[PDB]
């Protein structure tokens, strides 16, 4: 069949769209996507038909001062440049999945509306569920949606035929949103039952480890990583300091993590690796534990690893389902001390907590984007 | 606000 | 990670390593240019910071009589330009990497050298790695440079504190240089195994065409695209001629590129159109077929393009169509109207256009990500 994917955000909200897509394409499934332009180059490099819309969500691939799309001075403008684009490439679609920009969102369901196809709105965390919200915030999020944008939308509802509408935040998000994270990280709570979890959408890694790294880790005792994100904040490279302080304390060697706008490193004792666009999936095969940050990406790459991990939490979700789950520890502040993350590897590389590292992993999908598809296709098969 | 992100 | 990247020499010596530096800055390194003064117009639209040095290439670009960057009159001037203006646009960099004219390559390798910054050559096409090359010519190479502008090499690089260098080839070159082009397209030979090839630097365009290419494309019949790049040899303009007759023969209307050449139309006829600088990854996915020189760029550009191509002979990428069979050689200069009608009859056959758009796929487009991933790494290590 052929399903559109449309998005407006972040990559972290981003990525898993395209994974799902091309996950689609796998199965012989005519996917095509509608994301904001600066992610042609991500969708030729795993080859989905992508066509652009809006103005760019990086600052950087944007004009000089072009405000982003998520800017409250250009919501209609949002509103029009979708509900105008989007038509074009929702052309042969019987399903539509979407995440993001609720404006966006609103505007796509339409087209789904109009079209009578099928429509699906996904969101990545159990947090973010309508359901795990207060009964008053869902109508805080109503009143100042439709106070916000409604206006704009019913205007090109209208000029297309479908009727006004009331709600937008219910109407973009949905009765029950999809959850595309895994259950064991990001289990479902007890008021969210009526929802559906497909799994987490994470797009396959082939690439190879590089000669040297392949070359280092070979070279002698299974190193640590220690990774903190491309935040640039003096925070994290303080953290990343720490850490590798508390790896050496704990005379082991280190495959450290750098940003292409990092400055180069002075020197590194044989027993540090800098890496960068490395295949994660590939490396946390082949490393005795991870001290990151508080990221539900590399957690949950961590945890299908099966090795433990040191998460240092924000200002604390995940951190802490690693202690609960008893995979690793949640040392905490911007900059831990280098007793507090010594203590944490001590626990860490401890055998019973890798045997517990090792007992989690095996409990953890791979597969939420064939389910999704699964869903998508009995979906079409049922509405359609 | 209203619209969503994460920029 | 400043990367500083630089290079003498015609558009698609060029436009690849714009894509580098354009995709670095993308992924959040920094990237700066040293290129002859043709380009800045080209750097400003892409948005990559770059420093105009030397002659310009084009030869409608400099004065009338004034002789090119590659004359062997210049190189000492050359040389000496490059170890003048270089530095203000190396500082503070950790990483180089160059193409084109040896005598600006050898002048920026020293200077990165006298830094402690890791350097990489690159070439576009396989039979130009010193490794198809037989270790008789390699060694005419290096004398023959020593000889040219040797001294005045090692002269710049006294003045800054360093030793003097021989063998100016091998170390322009480097021994292990980077091979910037597609496996599918350009395959290294069983005497290269060792070296590096990244896939092609290729910069998505995003530039639309103009309104009236638009109208033009519109109204009527889909075009044969004939064009020459930076060809600007007397011939040029005849085999030009002789490709429009062929696609006309045809009853085909076409798209025509001024290039290097200025090539003109023959006449007012409303069939035809020419277009300057324009999109040719958009452009190339709106014609039937493309008559164009032998050169790495837009061999790939059309192969990736999904379009049978006919390409003129000298007197590399001529046969790799053919062997890859999307599209036909036809020998030059300037070809017969007969060999090109007949070509444009084969390439435009239900054959051709299938595994042309079959081979389209097999294509890289990770090309400047390698590179990029490859330029980390060495400023790690190193
Ligand atoms: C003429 C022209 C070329 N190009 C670019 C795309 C090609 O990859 C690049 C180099 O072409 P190429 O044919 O490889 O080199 P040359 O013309 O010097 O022999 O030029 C444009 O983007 N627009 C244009 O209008
Ligand atoms: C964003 O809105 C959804 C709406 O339904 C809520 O469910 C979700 O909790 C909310 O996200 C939180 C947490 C987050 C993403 N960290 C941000 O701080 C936002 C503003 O609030």
């Amino acid at each position: 069949m052929r399903v559109l994917i449309t998005g407006c955000g972040s990559r972290g909200d981003t990525e898993p769209l395209v994974a799902l897509a091309a996950r689609l394409r796998e199965l012989g499934a005519d996917a095509r996507m509608c994301l904001p332009p600066d992610y042609v180059e991500r969708c030729a490099e795993v080859g989905v038909p992508m066509v652009p819309v809006g103005r760019a969500v990086r600052a950087g691939a944007r004009e000089p001062g072009e405000l982003p799309p998520g800017a409250a001075e250009v919501v209609t403008e949002v509103v029009a440049e979708w509900f105008d684009k989007v038509p074009a490439a929702i052309e042969g679609c019987d399903a539509v999945v979407t995440t993001g920009l609720l404006p966006a969102a609103v505007a796509v369901r339409s087209m789904a509306e109009k079209l009578g196809i099928p429509y699906r709105y996904t969101v990545l965390s159990p947090d973010h569920l309508p359901s795990e919200q207060s009964q008053a915030e869902r109508d805080m999020y109503n009143q100042g949606a439709d106070r916000l944008f409604g206006d704009a939308v019913n205007s090109h509802r209208a000029s297309i035929g479908l009727p006004p509408v009331e709600h937008l935040y219910d109407y973009g998000y949905t009765d029950q949103p999809w959850l595309a994270a895994d259950p064991v990280l990001s289990p479902l709570r007890p008021t969210d039952l009526g929802t559906v979890q497909t799994g987490a959408w994470i797009l396959p890694d082939e690439r190879p480890l590089s000669a040297e790294l392949e070359a280092f880790l070979a070279a002698g005792s299974t190193p640590v990583y220690v990774g903190f994100g491309s935040s640039s904040r003096p925070a994290t490279a303080d953290a990343a300091k720490m850490a590798i302080k508390a790896v050496r304390a704990s005379g082991r060697r280190i495959v450290l993590s750098r940003g292409w706008a990092d400055l180069v490193l002075p020197d590194d004792g044989a027993d540090c690796f800098v890496v960068g666009e490395v295949n994660l999936q590939e490396l946390f095969g082949r490393v005795a534990a991870a001290i990151h940050h508080d990221s539900a990406g590399t957690t949950l790459l961590a945890m299908r690893a099966g090795i433990p991990q040191i998460v240092v939490r924000r200002v604390a979700y995940h951190a802490d389902r690693v202690a609960e789950l008893g995979v690793g520890v949640a040392v905490d502040g911007p900059v831990p001390t280098i007793d507090s993350l010594s203590a944490a590897l001590d626990t860490a590389l401890a055998p019973e907590i890798r045997a517990r590292a090792t007992t989690v992993a095996d409990t953890i999908r791979a597969d939420g984007t064939t389910v999704a598809a699964q869903l998508l296709f009995d979906a079409v098969s049922l509405e359609k | 606000x209203x619209n969503x992100x994460y920029x």
